[PDB]
């Protein structure tokens, strides 16, 4: 009565362990590949007319 | 209690268009108060959090 | 917060003492609790020097609560010792109300008998013990939420 | 390898112990990265307040801490014949750590680069922002806790 | 962030009981040095 | 939804933003700005508002409506390039694309004034700041627009809409002008539709949309009535200087390219009904400023949208202008029109 | 879309897979209740506490993300808002706290349980239960810190523009802040009956 | 014991009580924040019209509640001591994806109509009746799926 | 548990009560949705159309009332020993009855939103629409029509 | 359960009819959007084309009842004994009609929507739209002679 | 259910049967569709030419008139008791033709819709469009081809 | 094979050294990459700093040097017959060292890019920047050690 021999239900416990970390991973990766410099305030102005 | 909080106070205004506004008011503040004694009761064991941390 | 209403309570004189308690039992720890004590009393010593010279705005807002933190110190030294807390050590002042049974071997899991109840603070019998953090959490939690 | 002891429980608290660090280290770097670009755009006029727009960047690296705390308890209760059991709560303990510093992070993140960005223009802000951003760092402590707490019952009554 | 978590126990859990606020600050008409 | 990601770099920028907003001159505001009886008595006035100090480096017998407008516009354009100065990604590139349109209208100032021998320092000042790129000063040396493309405005951001103005004679005029600015506004307003459509989210795609649109409606009303009185003008060529992205598009464009006389502009835009009463009476600059005031107004109904930048910018110009309207009827003492100012917040 | 294509190798995988199983007459071997009676109860439990705890957190984290920085860029010009709109930030944090208090309550059941009464009715039971309470305490949780949040920033913006409209939209939050008390709510009613594993 | 009452019965049911009370919040919260952001962006304009402006946060409320007595419903026939069919455990998972997704198309209907007729009917006033018969269309939706799980509870548990 | 009556086949049947439901609410929400975004958008002009623009959230609610009528039908002839064709049968209907629902709803939607913005200018136009809208309605009628007979077949001639 | 007829049988046969009246009306409903959507656009300067331009609303709408044939004939076809290969023919009958009547619906609603556009300009190109229209329509209709061909082998010289 | 002739044979022949006609209507649906567009907006102009630029509806029609030839042989084809090796060959004739006229179909939409656009101003393209359209519809017929190739091997010598 | 010890344990140990490194490497890249592109922004215009702005490409390559010093770690320990408990902590040690000196790098580039390029303008900004680095270059350290403490464990105490 075994789930399986290759897909045993530790190896199933341990690989959905593991897709929920590479999803949340996958997540956080995503959100800080988001990171945008904000230049603007970073170069100096060379406006004759203002600034 | 709920009911009393809610209602004594604007009635008695009532009774004696700004008892719309009463009634509002009482109601916003009797519903932030009952949410607020959980939430309020909840949050003081940020004391507890903190000093276990 | 907001400017109290006209001969509205005050909650300047309530939170003289219960912004600094709160904080303490937040805090509890005698060594920190000392180290900020000596923090707050370079500056309230030395009140008259550091009040004629200018500050920085971080300095001074540490400077201007230097009697908050004066109190935020000596609170959290008071709640220290009733946690037993020391720099993460337990002090054994007063007789523990725990006794560890009379004989035992090493690596053999020991638990200890009532026999009386610490005068002031936590015991110090649940130093270091595997279960301290269970009895620790349950009074902790039970103290804010009376004090809430 | 014992019914209640697999060989492959320790694969769940060693992941445990990476989860905590890893992901409370994703939201300190977010946090730190988004803090650090608002305080260069704002010293660039204001360097006077650099030393005090730095709390962000404390506040984050506070979360990593709290990952680095989390991963060493979790560590050392790790064990070649440890319960199945003591491996799912250093793995529950590990999550709740590393998420939880994660969401702390991206919000001491943005609220640090906003309250930094207006903070050199109204100062009475920085008040605001610090408020703010204490509330996004005890969301991470609360998992620390909750992961101490599973910690706590990790290896303990375990067979 | 315990002086912090202190002052929002104050503010919202203290002074949302009993304090109304909207009140108007005292600023009385003083002469005080103005830096340039 | 909009809320959820906006705020992670357009948070901070949609609250100062709709600030800025707050400080809005109102109707009161403006009619107190009317009453008063002299330039003095405006920056005194306009000192109550967020304007603030802002003349307050200005001495009594410097104050004129020109250098009040200078000084206004100035702190708009300041204002501007802050919240670009904490944008990011598709929000600087937005803000980017606002830009654009006051460079093509600089390339048009600086070159009509290279044909017309007028000193470029003036030229140059007249220039609209926001509009400025490196490279600006120096559309002052060439006449052709060959020279003018292949050594200024290649790695300028607007060599992307020099794709249909090599058609025109080397030789360039006024006229020539006018038509390079509308093929460079043309190519630039279907561009930054593009651009909201695939890249800036919803409900700011939508806002943008409608306000690029009015936009477009109204350049090519403009350019319509602007030919009416030109002898003629081929209709290919006036399809090519018609933005394709307004409501008109393509039916009332085409009939407006197709237009020879102001009833048939009328004709055309009776089919729309968003420009019914345009051309019937009154000031068509007037109905445009207050539609477009209409538009940002309800641009700030909808939170959680970078279309408040651009809704801000073109409100407070308006403000500028309103402003300076009202300085002109203290400066000059034609108070008749005074209150010609249209205000919407 | 890399992503999207992932996801349609993926769905087209498993129903090969699947109809490879059924038509060689073993549709019986992708037996789901045979992994949720084998799986440990304990991975379902922890798996519940720590999600609960962190995905109210999240919500309490993405909210206070949303009303903070709406805020600061609200208080630049009206800093009065700064501590009047602080509730706002109260409402996003208390979901977090409500995740905790949960994770505590619900640890409390995470006992040891012994080998021949791990996979038990009552233990099966209290795993499912406790696995599916910290999912809908952290999901509700979530949802309503961000939508406190969103709401939050309106209302931070409202009371830059005016005073008055604040305390109308605080309502709204109120609203709001409920959303993640009813799951705290339905989840203590789902581990109600839930037991210590044993 | 019982093949028809299997241990993982009760997955099935907690399954079905997330699922309603998840996705009805969900709904409520996409109704509440999106008739909100209707309600303050008026606000700079009609804050006179705000307090009427209120029944769409109501109604997407109203949402969380069919939410949450199905849940209820749901979670008061699943017991560790009971004998759980894998019936009435499919007919629990459904009863949370029926209240659950009607709630959510309904809060998402209401946050829609809601925001777009706050921020419209400030120029026109009458528009608003028609908001409360939309508003109410939309909120039918959620308690049809109510209805339904309430259906599919009376027969998993008989 | 029989050959032909399997314990999972309650499952299909329920998931059929779910999609007859969870689809056609989706439709009716979407055209509720839209419609009445057009009008609000008209009636700020033409508030004397609203109450006759409000047909598309009729139309559109009808979509939501075909997948109750099917969600009911289908419950009703549900079981714990019900047949596992009993089950495809009824799955198969709520699939039907919600797919089309929401297909119907999309283009009631659409079309309405569109009818109600022209009809603001072209009253002759809303005759146009409800017509292009009873055929977007029918389309759900339709998937009602197969999911009822289906539901005809799903408990008879069932060993 | 037989060898030649699996309890799961059934299945591909409810897939099928579901199938049959679920993509034949999302290819109906998005070619009525679109040419109620043009319809729309166009009728406000020309409503006297109005009942003349539903023909691509009318075009979609026989896709659908090209489902309707296939889900009502599949399912009356349908059995808890029926074979494999039967339920095999009758999904891919229902997905040859769906499909194809997708792809029809598709082709109807884009070809009407720029007919209906252009019709109003020039009254000369109606007929050509109705003819893109038709071959549009084809596409549909041999699909659902594949499903009803499909269907003429489904229950027959089956064991 | 033999070794070579399975029970889920005939499902790889009635997924071929609907490949080549759902993949043949969506070529054809796509190539209608675009050239469709492209006689609406030359027509407006230049009605004259609609009867002879109907070429590319007509090209896209005879793709899914090579996967109805191929759906109807592989129909005739299928049985409940029919080799896997036939199914194969029928899944794979489907397929080929299906993908092709896919293919043939999205070229023919693309240069149609290019060569109507263009012939309303130069003429004399029209007759270049014609040997582009050849040449896509080539590619559809290769398919059919590959497919009746396979069919010719589908039955045969099979056990 | 043992039970504790079976022939894949070496596969998790091998995953690790590649991840410390492979993950390690990736941060300091995507940091180096971004600071070099703010140094070659800045010292057109301000070559004097560029021996002093190459610190954020220093800190970044000690988030490499900490992946080398788990790498050589982990690699020592490598086993054809190590447990795998022991192969699961040096999986989680590589895991913690790679994934936390990603996000180092992370926040290092772009922290970097930040403060060279308003360094160029506000000198006194330099400061600020390498306090703000030493956080970022913090996390990385943090991973390395919860990875130290995770192999001081690998190989003790097993069987
Ligand atoms: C956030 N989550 C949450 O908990 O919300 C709490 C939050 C607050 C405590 C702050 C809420 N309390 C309420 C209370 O209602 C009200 O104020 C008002 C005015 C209710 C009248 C309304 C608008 C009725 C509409 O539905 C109608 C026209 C719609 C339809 C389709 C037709 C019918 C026949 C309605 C059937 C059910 O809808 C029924 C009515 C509902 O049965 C379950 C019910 C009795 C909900 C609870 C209402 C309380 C009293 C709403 S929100
Ligand atoms: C989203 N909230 C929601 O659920 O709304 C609920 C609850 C509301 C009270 C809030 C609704 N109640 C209704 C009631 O009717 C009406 O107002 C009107 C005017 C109905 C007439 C209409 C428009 C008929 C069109 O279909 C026709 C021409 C379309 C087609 C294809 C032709 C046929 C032969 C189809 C007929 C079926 O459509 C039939 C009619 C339907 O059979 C199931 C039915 C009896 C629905 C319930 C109607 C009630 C009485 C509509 S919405
Ligand atoms: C979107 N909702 C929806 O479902 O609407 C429903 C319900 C409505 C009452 C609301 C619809 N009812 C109808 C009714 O007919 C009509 O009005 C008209 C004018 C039909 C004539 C048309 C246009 C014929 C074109 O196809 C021809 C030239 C196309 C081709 C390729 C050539 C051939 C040889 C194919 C023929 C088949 O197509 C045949 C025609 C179809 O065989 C199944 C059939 C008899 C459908 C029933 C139509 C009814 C009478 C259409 S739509
Ligand atoms: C939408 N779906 C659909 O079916 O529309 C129906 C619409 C009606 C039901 C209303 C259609 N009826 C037709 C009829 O053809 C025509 O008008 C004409 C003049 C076709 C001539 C064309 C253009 C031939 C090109 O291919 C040639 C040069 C291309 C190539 C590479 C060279 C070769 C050797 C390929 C030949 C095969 O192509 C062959 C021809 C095809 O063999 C299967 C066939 C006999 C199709 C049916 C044609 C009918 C009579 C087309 S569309
Ligand atoms: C991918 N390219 C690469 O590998 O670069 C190679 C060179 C190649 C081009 C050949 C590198 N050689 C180095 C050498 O040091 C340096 O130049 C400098 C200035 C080092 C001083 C710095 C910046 C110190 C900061 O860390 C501090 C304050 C950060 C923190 C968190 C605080 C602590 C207590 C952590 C200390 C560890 O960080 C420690 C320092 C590290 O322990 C493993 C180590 C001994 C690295 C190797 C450094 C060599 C000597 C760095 S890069």
């Amino acid at each position: 009565d075994i789930l399986s021999s290759i897909w045993t239900e530790g190896l199933l416990m341990c690989l959905i362990v593991s897709a929920l970390l590479l999803f949340i991973l996958i997540v956080a990766l995503s959100w800080i590949s988001n990171l945008d410099i904000t230049y603007g305030a970073l170069e100096k102005s060379t406006n004759p007319i203002k600034k | 209690c709920i009911p009393w909080l809610l209602l004594v106070k604007p009635l008695h205004f009532k009774f004696t268009e700004d008892f719309g506004d009463i009634m509002i008011h009482q109601v916003i503040h009797t519903i932030e108060f009952c949410l607020n004694c959980v939430s309020h009761t909840a949050s003081y064991l940020r004391l507890w959090a903190l000093s276990l941390a | 917060y907001g400017i109290a209403q006209y001969r509205e309570i005050n909650a300047g004189l309530p939170t003289i003492v219960t912004f600094p308690f709160m904080f303490a039992i937040m805090f509890g720890d005698m060594g920190h609790g000392f180290l900020m004590t000596l923090a707050a009393l370079s500056l309230v010593l030395n009140e008259k020097k550091i009040n004629k010279m200018k500050r920085g705005e971080i300095f001074d807002m540490a400077f201007t609560g230097r009697y908050i933190i004066l109190l935020m110190g000596v609170f959290s030294m008071y709640t220290g010792f009733l946690y037993n807390d020391i720099f993460s050590k337990t002090m054994t002042i007063f007789k523990s109300g725990w006794k560890w049974p009379d004989h035992w071997k090493k690596g053999e899991s020991i638990t200890a008998t009532s026999v009386g109840t610490y005068p002031i603070g936590l015991d110090w019998a649940w130093h270091g013990t595997e279960n301290a953090l269970l009895f620790s959490n349950s009074y902790k939690m039970k103290l804010s939420i009376l004090m809430g | 390898m014992t019914e209640l002891c697999p060989v492959y429980a320790p694969f769940f608290g060693a992941i445990g112990c990476a989860s905590a660090i890893i992901f409370t280290s994703l939201g300190a770097a977010y946090g730190t990265a988004k803090s650090g670009v608002g305080i260069c755009a704002t010293c660039v006029l204001r360097p006077d307040l650099l030393f005090k727009n730095i709390v962000p960047v404390i506040m984050a690296g506070i979360i990593a801490i709290y990952g680095l705390v989390v991963s060493v308890l979790v560590c050392y209760s790790l064990g070649q014949k440890q319960a199945l059991y003591t491996g799912f709560i250093q793995l529950g303990a590990g999550l709740s750590v590393g998420l939880s510093g994660l969401a702390a992070g991206f919000a001491i993140g943005i609220v640090g680069d906003a309250g930094v960005r207006g903070s050199s223009q109204q100062p009475r802000l920085f008040v605001g922002m610090i408020l703010i951003l204490i509330f996004a760092e005890v969301l991470g402590l609360y998992g620390l806790i909750v992961a101490l707490l599973l910690n706590s019952r990790a290896t303990q009554d375990v067979v | 962030s315990a002086m912090l978590h202190s002052l929002r126990l104050h503010w919202v859990e203290s002074m949302s009981k009993f304090f109304v606020g909207e009140g108007l600050p005292y600023e009385p008409f003083a002469f005080e040095y103005k830096d340039m | 939804m909009e809320g959820v990601y906006f705020n992670i770099d357009n948070g901070f920028i949609e609250g100062v933003v709709r600030g800025y907003r707050n400080g809005l001159l109102s109707n009161n505001q403006y009619i107190n700005l009317t009453q008063c009886d002299t330039l003095e008595d405006l920056k005194l006035q306009l000192s109550s508002t967020d304007y603030g100090n802002f003349l307050s480096s200005v001495s009594s017998e410097s104050l004129t409506t020109s250098l009040i407008q200078e000084y206004a516009s100035s702190k708009l354009y300041h204002e501007f390039n802050y919240i670009r100065d904490q944008s990011s990604g598709s929000t600087r590139k937005f803000m980017d694309y606002i830009t654009y349109g006051y460079m093509i209208d600089n390339v048009a100032l600086m070159i009509t004034g290279t044909i017309h021998d007028r000193d470029k320092g003036e030229i140059l000042q007249r220039c609209h700041p926001l509009g400025w790129f490196d490279t600006l000063p120096t559309l002052s040396v060439a006449t052709d627009l060959e020279s003018l493309y292949e050594t200024v405005l290649v790695d300028t951001p607007l060599a992307p809409y020099f794709k249909n103005c090599f058609d025109t004679a080397e030789e360039l005029d006024d006229m020539n002008i006018e038509i390079i600015r509308n093929k460079l506004y043309k190519a630039y307003l279907e561009d930054f539709y593009n651009f909201v459509t695939e890249e800036i989210p919803e409900p700011a795609k939508e806002c943008m949309q409608t306000l690029l649109g009015f936009e477009a409606d109204r350049r090519s009303i403009n350019i319509a009535l602007n030919s009416l009185q030109s002898s003629d003008i081929d209709p290919d060529l006036k399809s090519d200087l018609l933005p394709n992205i307004g409501k008109l598009y393509p039916l009332a464009t085409f009939h407006l390219a197709q237009a020879q006389d102001f009833e048939g502009v009328r004709a055309a835009l009776a089919n729309v009904y968003e420009y019914r009463g345009f051309l019937e009476t009154g000031n068509l600059e007037d109905h445009f400023y207050q539609l477009e005031m209409e538009l940002c107004r309800d641009a700030f109904t909808q939170q959680f949208a970078i279309s408040t930048v651009w809704a801000w910018m073109k409100s407070k110009e308006q403000e500028v202008r309103n402003i300076t309207w009202i300085a002109e009827c203290i400066a000059q003492n034609q108070r008749e029109r005074i209150n010609n100012y249209i205000s919407v917040y | 879309s890399f992503s999207h294509f992932l996801y349609y190798l993926v769905l087209i995988v498993v129903i090969v897979y699947g109809l490879y199983k059924l038509f060689t007459g073993h549709g019986s071997d992708i037996n789901f209740g045979k992994f949720l009676l084998r799986t440990s109860p304990y991975m379902w439990a922890n798996l519940g506490i720590a999600l609960c705890v962190g995905l109210s957190v999240v919500g309490a984290a993405w909210g206070i993300f949303i009303t903070g920085s709406s805020m600061i860029g609200a208080g630049v010009r009206a800093p009065r808002i700064t501590t009047k709109n602080l509730i706002s930030i109260i409402f996003c944090e208390v979901v977090a706290i409500y995740g905790l208090i949960i994770a505590i309550v619900f640890s409390s059941k995470l006992t040891v349980a012994t080998a021949e009464n791990m996979y038990s009715k009552s233990n099966l039971y209290t795993g499912y239960s406790l696995f599916w309470a910290g999912i809908t305490v952290g999901a509700s949780n979530l949802i309503c810190g961000i939508a406190v949040g969103i709401t939050g920033a309106t209302a931070a913006i409202s009371d830059a523009a005016d005073s008055a409209l604040f305390v109308k939209i605080l309502v709204i939050e109120i609203f709001g802040s409920i959303l993640g008390l009813l799951g705290l709510i339905v989840g203590l009613l789902m581990a109600g009956k839930a037991s210590e594993f044993q | 014991s019982n093949i028809y009452a299997p241990l993982y019965a009760p997955f099935f049911g907690f399954a079905g009580c997330a699922a309603a009370m998840v996705l009805s919040c969900l709904g409520a919260a996409i109704g509440t924040a999106k008739s909100g952001i209707g309600i303050a962006g008026i606000g700079t304009f009609k804050p006179e019209l705000i307090m009427k402006s209120l029944i769409p946060v109501v109604m997407s409320g109203i949402l969380a509640i069919y939410g949450l007595v199905v849940a209820v419903l749901i979670a008061g026939n699943l017991s560790p001591t009971e004998d759980y069919t894998l019936f009435n455990g499919f007919m629990h998972l459904s009863c949370g994806l029926c209240v659950g997704f009607a709630c959510l198309s309904s809060g998402y209907a209401i946050g829609m109509v809601g925001d777009v007729g706050v921020r419209k009917y400030m120029h026109q006033p009458r528009l608003f009746v028609g908001i409360v018969l939309i508003l109410i269309f939309s909120e039918v939706l959620g308690l049809y799926g109510m209805i339904v799980a309430l259906i599919l509870n009376t027969r998993g548990s008989e």
